[PDB]
RNA sequence: AUUUUUUUUUAUUAUUUUUAUUUUUUAUUUU
């Protein structure tokens, strides 16, 4: 099952790259009809992570997290390498993780994010206008020497187009997952200073075009044995 | 015929050999547009009075408030309303007593015109550079 | 919660951007409908360091200050680093801040202001109206060579549309936020030249649409010790 | 048919071309209300006396208050209103005994008229480059 | 039977090589005009991978996976070695393998891609241009310190030049490959971060230049008799 | 003639003989883009201030950040954008008042300009050591 | 009087947190 989905920003989306100085947006390439060009996009990983919050936020509302023991790390204690909790957790199973060295797999795949005009994405919704528009706001000057600060950004208006998808239609994960995406259509966020009202999005969900999930399946009510 | 003013300018630096190509515009898209913001810039330094905030350097209006004026206007279209955001921004002054300047200017002010804001953004300090020496140095031929 | 406000102007609203010479209104762009236009608005940092304001003043009625040692900036001294303050302080846990080289987490996310004709807020009052119009008074000319100002601001009548939100509905914080807002509402002001008049507006607050804030509890007086 | 007179003023400065296109408005919707602006505003310095204070040079009435003048007159709407609020403002002529002139004005005065103040506003000095120039050379040509 | 594909890239392809440190792009050498050149191209064994990967994820839609006993080794148990299954199991005849220690014979052969400019594949669609053009994204900097990582990509609009080859024209295993490369052009990837975007291409197939497979014949539904 | 700034740095180290050949650049044309891409580099390391994060050894502004801001600005076309994305990567500043460096350096920013990409990727460090060796004995010069 | 055959470098990781364009200025006067 894949999800198309089509997001259209309420305000400006703030993605930094990687003396009252400036701070650019992140920027791709692409070889589009034979010369190199720049184009602005966020990275499909900060895609992935957005919805890893989003997920991790959601198990936790039916799960207690009054104990533990997110971004994991690889680290070898007693190598420990039965993985049925994947059945049991529907959360690392998707998304995949590291436990004790040994990696997991995830079923997710999602790709970038293409605003701009190309013909990369899937079908436009308009015609076109010109590439290298992406005027920057200027920034807010701390004044305790009131620093003058800038940041770019892509303009409110803009319009987005990705595709997210899960290859196997098992179990109840696509209905995980069909939640996950519920949640960030409904109050979704993406950019880099959500605290200052940058990074408002509203989306919608699409062309579930294979087998679909069944309706009112088992989101994580299994009995909550609540393990490691 | 004409010595068209921004000609003049580039003359006095004969130990940078210019960018274009050797007679004409032949062979490269983007070298014409880079020598147009060349162009259009350096007519913009000479245009004001060096009227600004007052050190005994003018407080390099040249890296200190400059590059943050014109890319700051240069985040709007086309080319009209770009300089009207710089003029109203900097000092403010069309031109001084010299038509020769004033009718190359206006000329200047309108041509393919989409990427001329894509050089300003992708080499703003090379034509800082380039400025900067011109204008040292033809200050320098008057000292 | 989130806490939806509407702000009717009852004044000139001067907002400033970033010889007898004019200074303009800041201006932000949108991409409505394939075309790029410029709208004014103030930036959406601008209402959160109102709100900053705001609740620094009301923290120190009911806290001494007598003693010290607002905008913060990070510098290291010895990387102190355990926050429990937090639960103590109701200040800097939702508003943010930076102690000594590591920043903290805010609570608080807030949108930008609204005020023209666009597709971006929420629910509009009124049958629209031109989008240029933003007219200018002329200003005050010093008269010790009387030279004169001038100024660019919205009219007296504009509306704007505002929203706020904290996310974890916890703990006494919302109450406090709540009593912030009632003071905004009551004698708020938003723009650049307060001393002269600019900028008195109206508020009201409205629609906390998640799990409401009990009536009548603690907003500081949690026995007051005063810690750096 | 008609000389048209606001064509006779572009025809005396052959070195700017056109704006608008080869040979008629077609392809560019700001052209239409940058050329009406152009027109508008030229129509507006030869219809006065240059009455005002007096010095050799009568105070660039051109960038020392025409521009100022004009900004001021555009906080107004739709047009009318704008040039009732500049012709009492800067010094006060309808147009000279050349019925011509004064028809193809009143035509001028209304329009879309809501996309020319908005080009009076995000390009002024550009437009008084235009009219200065083209004012410049028409004087040059009677002395 | 041979294969023409020509391969269009719609992402980053990253194809890694054999303390916030980077990891950089495989790259094959060239004499083309006497002198020794660098150039990245992914090896021609990933391909053969991919499509083995997805002829066994083909050959389970049809066939039991209730019951076992992919990459094979070598190992004798009591060297069972006839080999009529080759007929009866389209899989392993095509693409080989190795049962009890003596190794099966592929009648597959695949080429290496050539996205670069060249001498060596077939004929161009593009005037060239320069070869040492493959700019790198920086990748995503994990934050649970901030470890920023950086990885070395081929550009989004690459194309790709591959041909694959069927020698002995003989039985269903033409329409078997046919359908591998119709699914590996309908939603075929190749790289190294499919979960995040990175490999995603679009193909054609095209010049089956000797004795055409026949319509409509049978794919693998042969009986099922599902032998070991 | 002049002392040509980018020669009296490679001056101090004789102890280190010079790549090119032994009177003029004959014979080999990867050593041409090395030595541009050597004067390149060794021009920006004595540019800066050493104005970023202070440790007492700057944390070597040398392997520990400028070979990752070289590299990642080495992935664009072809050089003008090159030095802007470093210039505005690193630290930012043109050049101080040696108007002989500023000369030399704006001569330098266009050449052949495709094998210098080249060069500044398949090899970095030995051009980095050769820096690092430069500004140590011109430092050393100065204790 | 072939050293031939078979053998994806691959799973996993947000460039995130913090940040008022602020404070000051009778369109005065003269018939």
């Amino acid at each position: 099952i894949r999800w198309d989905v089509d997001i259209i920003a309420q305000s400006s989306i703030v993605h930094r790259d990687d003396d009252t100085f400036t701070l650019f947006r992140r920027e791709k390439i692409i070889g589009p009809d034979g010369q190199i060009l720049q184009i602005p996009l966020i990275s499909g990983s900060s895609f992935r992570g957005v919805l890893r919050r989003v997920g991790e936020a959601l198990t936790a509302e039916v799960l207690g997290y009054e104990d533990v023991a997110l971004a994991k790390s690889a680290h070898p204690l007693t190598d420990e390498e039965e993985r049925n909790l994947k059945e049991l957790l529907p959360q690392i199973a998707v998304f995949g993780g590291a436990a004790s060295g040994r990696v997991m797999s995830g079923l997710l795949s999602v790709s970038k994010v293409l605003p701009e005009i190309a013909e990369l994405a899937h079908l436009l919704p308009r015609p076109p206008h010109s590439t290298p528009l992406l005027p920057a706001v200027l920034s807010v000057a701390d004044e305790s020497p009131l620093g003058r600060f800038a940041i770019e950004t892509l303009p409110a208006g803009t319009r987005l187009q990705t595709w997210a998808r899960l290859d196997n239609a098992t179990e109840h994960q696509a209905a995980f997952f069909d939640n996950v995406l519920s949640t960030f259509a409904a109050h979704g966020h993406l950019g880099g200073r959500s605290a200052a009202g940058h990074g408002q999005v509203t989306a919608t969900v699409t062309a579930t075009a294979l087998r679909g999930s069944l309706p009112r399946p088992t989101v994580d009510w299994v009995n909550q044995l609540a393990d490691d | 015929t004409t010595p068209t003013p921004t000609q003049v300018w580039r003359a006095t630096v004969p130990e940078l050999p210019p960018l274009v190509d050797e007679a004409g515009d032949t062979g490269s898209a983007t070298a014409r547009a880079a020598d147009t913001a060349e162009r259009l810039l350096l007519l913009l330094h000479y245009s004001i009075d060096w009227s600004w905030v007052a050190d005994p350097k003018h407080r390099k209006t040249w890296d200190e408030l400059l590059p943050g004026r014109v890319r700051r206007a240069a985040y709007r279209a086309d080319t009209l309303d770009r300089w009207w955001s710089e003029v109203a921004g900097q000092l403010g002054a069309p031109a001084p007593r010299h038509r020769d300047r004033r009718l190359e200017l206006a000329t200047l002010l309108r041509e393919p015109a989409l990427p001329v804001i894509t050089v300003l953004r992708d080499s703003l300090p090379a034509l800082l550079l380039r400025v900067r020496i011109i204008a040292e140095a033809v200050a320098a031929q008057r000292g």
